[PDB]
RNA sequence: CGUCGUCAGCUCGUGCCGUGAGGUGUUGGGUUAAGUCCCGCAACGAGCGCAACCCCCGCCGUUAGUUGCCAGCGGUUCGG
RNA sequence: UUCCCGGGCCUUGUACA
């Protein structure tokens, strides 16, 4: 009945952040969906090695954010104070949902 | 790139479609990225010093 | 059949001259076959186990008796002086004393100690090493 | 020849951003200048300090800069009236209510950027370029450091020619992606015009 | 091709009738990535053939390929500074090549409308012992053995 | 009831269901004659039943996802092939050699820079 | 940053040869995409390169089921 | 793999600020 969105540039402090999440929501009595992966976004940028000229050379470079989902149900009143109060990884984004 | 131009461009230039980017870093005026606000050059710099967060070299 | 070392597969060049580069490959044996006691060993691939496999089968092959030498030796004993010229000169360089059962086609004067017979002929070989090994033996 | 950044080369693995934090479409850019800002205002400002590295992170409207300094005792000041300061500055620079924080880095020797720069002071006050470079090899080899290597751009001793200098000292694989290479740039500027000295610094592997 | 032999890729056989040759023909009428197309034509040449000839049309593709299998070839050489057309024996596997790339060109090369008449018209032809194929398999083999004087340079 | 089998190919993805039957096809909820129409190569798809005297015995439900029609149709026979191997692991035996427990590994090699597409280089002339 | 060139080569420590520049190692034979490996060898080893370590595609597995899927199964009326 | 172009190896005659 409440939904946890997780974003983030780095996936290891994501699913960290998601696990310890989706732990202090379940260990707090009511049931949770679990951390859903969703599909990620890359971003391709192109761009001419050299200063000046030659053409083709071309580094690519890509940044990607991942999505996580945990939509816990039934929301606990101990839960629902737990939450909005824990602390985050220097990367991970919360946003949190009805 | 010249310090007169740099200034110019932060400037309400009378018009909507008078109005450009530069690069934030250098002042290029040339190929400027939206997402960035860097030039070409200084986006190649800034990804390899790992400046830029999230940012990577691509193979696929 | 004695604490004496041995040269017997190939003598690599400087084995006296370079003696302090050979002791590094030496070591390198005692630490291979450290390591292959150990269990520690599986880690590294299979491969890579195959390869460092290789390097000490090499090292054992080459180095085996010469792992006794903890510095240079006192005297060399040279079977054929022609054969091994190459030892006799390193021996001459590092004013070893030398021992050669020398023949006909051989160089009385590179030869500290002689002793004029047979290079071929197992059993003159015999003889002579068995009879020189006995006295060291009977001489501690 | 033309080789790539060993930092970029490595970001992935065994290196790690110098910059940890999310932002949208919207809000990238803006972040990123006043980070550009702050490195401006550190660099700068700490360059005394015998500056290493600068963290910038972001959590919720809140800035945590960590930089990593030889000797933390210039940062700080006495009584702390020098990182107040700075704290105040960057405060002031960027509205964000930053928090700077301050590490000390173990062995100086065995961090590129500072022997980047304590090489470009060196040639800076018109040292032998040549006997620089291979104390500061030495140096940092007799520290552990697996591997260094050390290359100085050009224009040798106010010489007409440019020219590289260059020495190294044990393993320097750059093609490994397991290597751990600690890379350091530093410029020097002398009357006659400009060197480069480029540090590579090999410690241990995986 | 200097180290290997470069083996020759296995095509899938046929659909309609099960056989390879048909395949090869198909592959040498399709164009600009079009097999479907190709397959269509071919189908309704075929289809052409029986309505208008006794037996079966793979009997008389079949035996009208064998009818178009040169043996004797000239190669361009280098000879002190001279160019001589050598004869040479063709292989099987060059033998095929050649009859089916002839065979195309001809049916492609008459004035009849339609590219399925004009495959059904050649195919027939080929039969009978006449047209554009069997007249240049018959050229190319004049052009050797009316120079075997330069047959010693073995090639 | 139900023997299932995957089946891909080059960016089409199959699911067959073969089921106890008079031997009939559906694809999409479609017909296989219906949904695979004007396609000569089409019946290539029934090789490995017919390859071991099927069509008699297994009705076929099919859901065919992205990719090609081609691609489908090769998604389809791998498919097929794995769910028969399912019915009997001895079918395997007579399967394999004919090759139908292979997936093609072959796809769309990604474009170079500096390429006109991942193979072809631009002209040059006038050295 | 381009290029020779993704071509396989460029050197060093100790030893040995030559008055010396320098040579050997790194010349020989087999085999490699490769100075890749093997055998011999007055050399024994190492560094930068090659290869591997990283990523994508191809098969299978565990973890998780929403906004993704519908094999079961109950109204639908076409529609997951 | 004879010839066209380029690169490497072995053997061979001229010139290297
Ligand atoms: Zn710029």
């Amino acid at each position: 009945k409440i939904r946890i969105k997780l974003r983030g540039f780095d996936h290891k402090t994501l699913d960290a952040s998601a696990q310890k999440i989706v732990e202090a929501a379940r260990r707090s009595g009511a049931q949770v969906s679990g951390p859903i992966p969703l599909p990620t976004r890359v971003r391709r940028f192109t761009v001419i090695r050299g200063p000046f000229k030659h053409k083709d050379s071309r580094e690519h470079f890509e940044l990607r954010t991942h999505n996580r989902l945990v939509d816990i149900i039934n929301p606990n009143r101990k839960t629902i104070e737990q939450l909005m109060t824990l602390d985050l990884p220097t990367g991970v984004e919360i946003e949190i949902k009805t | 790139a010249r310090k007169a131009l740099i200034e110019k461009a932060k400037r309400t230039p009378k018009f909507k479609v008078r109005a450009y980017t530069r690069c934030v870093r250098c002042g290029r005026a040339r190929s400027v990225y939206r997402f960035f606000g860097l030039c070409r050059i200084c986006l190649r710099e800034l990804a390899h010093k790992g400046q830029l967060p999230g940012v990577r070299k691509a193979s696929w | 059949r004695a604490g004496m070392p041995y040269v017997n597969q190939r003598w690599l060049g400087g084995m006296l001259t370079n003696f302090k580069t050979i002791s590094q490959r030496v070591h390198r044996l005692e630490e291979l076959e450290a390591l292959f006691a150990s269990p520690e060993i599986e880690e590294r691939p299979k491969k890579e186990q195959v390869r460092l496999k290789h390097e000490l089968e090499r090292l054992q092959k080459y180095l085996s008796g010469f792992r006794l030498l903890k510095r240079l030796p006192d005297a060399i004993f040279v079977v054929d002086p022609t054969k091994e010229a190459i030892a006799v000169r390193e021996a001459r360089k590092l004013f070893i004393p030398v021992i050669a059962l020398a023949d006909t086609d051989s160089d009385p004067d590179l030869v500290d100690y002689i002793i004029p017979g047979n290079d071929d002929a197992i059993r003159s070989i015999q003889l002579i090493l068995s009879r020189a090994v006995d006295l060291i033996i009977q001489a501690r | 020849g033309n080789k790539i950044h060993p930092i970029g080369f490595r970001l992935g693995i065994t290196r790690d951003w110098e910059s940890r934090w999310y932002a949208g479409k919207k809000q990238y850019r803006h972040l990123l200048l006043e980070d550009q800002r702050i490195r401006g205002l550190l660099e700068k400002e700490l360059y005394s300090a015998g500056l290493a590295r600068v963290d910038i992170e972001r959590a919720a409207d809140n800035v945590a800069v960590t930089v990593h300094v030889a000797k933390p005792g210039v940062v700080i000041g006495r009584g702390g009236e020098r990182i107040r300061v700075l704290r105040e500055e960057l405060a002031k620079l960027t509205g964000k209510n930053v928090a700077l924080n301050v590490q000390e880095v173990q062995n100086p020797n065995l961090s590129a950027p500072l022997v980047a720069q304590r090489v470009a002071e060196q040639i800076e006050r018109r040292f032998a370029v040549r006997r620089a470079i291979k104390q500061a090899v030495q140096r940092v080899m007799e520290s552990g450091a697996k591997g260094a290597k050390v290359i100085v751009s050009g224009r040798i001793g106010g010489a007409e020619q440019a020219r590289t200098e260059w020495a190294a000292q044990g393993r320097v694989p750059l093609h490994t992606l397991r290597a751990n290479i600690d890379y350091g740039f530093a410029l020097a500027r002398t009357t006659y015009g400009v060197l480069g000295v480029k540090a590579y610094i090999f410690l241990g592997e995986v | 091709a200097r180290r290997r032999r470069a083996e020759v890729r296995q095509l899938q056989p046929d659909l309609v009738y099960g056989d390879v040759l048909v395949t090869a023909f198909i592959n040498k009428i399709m164009r600009d990535g079009k097999k479907n197309l190709a397959a269509r034509i071919f189908y309704d040449a075929c289809k052409i053939i029986q309505e208008k000839t006794g037996q079966e049309p793979l009997k008389v593709f079949k035996q009208a390929v064998e009818n178009v299998k040169p043996r004797m070839e000239v190669r361009s050489r280098r000879v002190g500074g001279a160019n001589y057309q050598v004869p040479m024996e063709v292989s099987p596997r060059r033998q095929q090549s050649l009859a089916l790339r002839w065979l195309v060109q001809a049916a492609n090369q008459r004035p009849e409308r339609r590219a399925a008449v004009r495959i059904a018209h050649e195919l027939m032809d080929a039969a009978e012992g006449k047209g554009g194929a069997v007249k240049k398999k018959e050229d190319v083999e004049r052009m050797a053995e009316a120079n075997r004087a330069y047959a010693h340079y073995r090639w | 009831e139900q023997y299932y089998g995957t089946g891909r190919r080059k960016e089409a993805v199959a699911r067959v269901f073969l089921r106890p039957g008079n031997g009939k096809v559906t694809v999409n909820g479609q017909d296989f004659n219906e949904y695979f129409q004007g396609l000569v190569r089409a019946v290539a798809a029934l090789e490995p039943l017919r390859a071991v005297d099927a069509l008699g015995h297994f009705d076929a439900y099919i859901t065919v996802r992205g990719g090609g029609k081609s691609g489908q149709i090769d998604a389809i026979k791998l498919g097929i092939a794995r769910a028969l191997v399912q019915y009997n692991p001895d079918y395997r035996a007579k399967l394999k050699p004919l090759g139908f427990l292979t997936r093609d590994a072959r796809v769309v090699e990604r474009k170079k820079y500096g390429k006109h597409k991942a193979r072809r280089a631009p002209q040059y002339s006038k050295r």
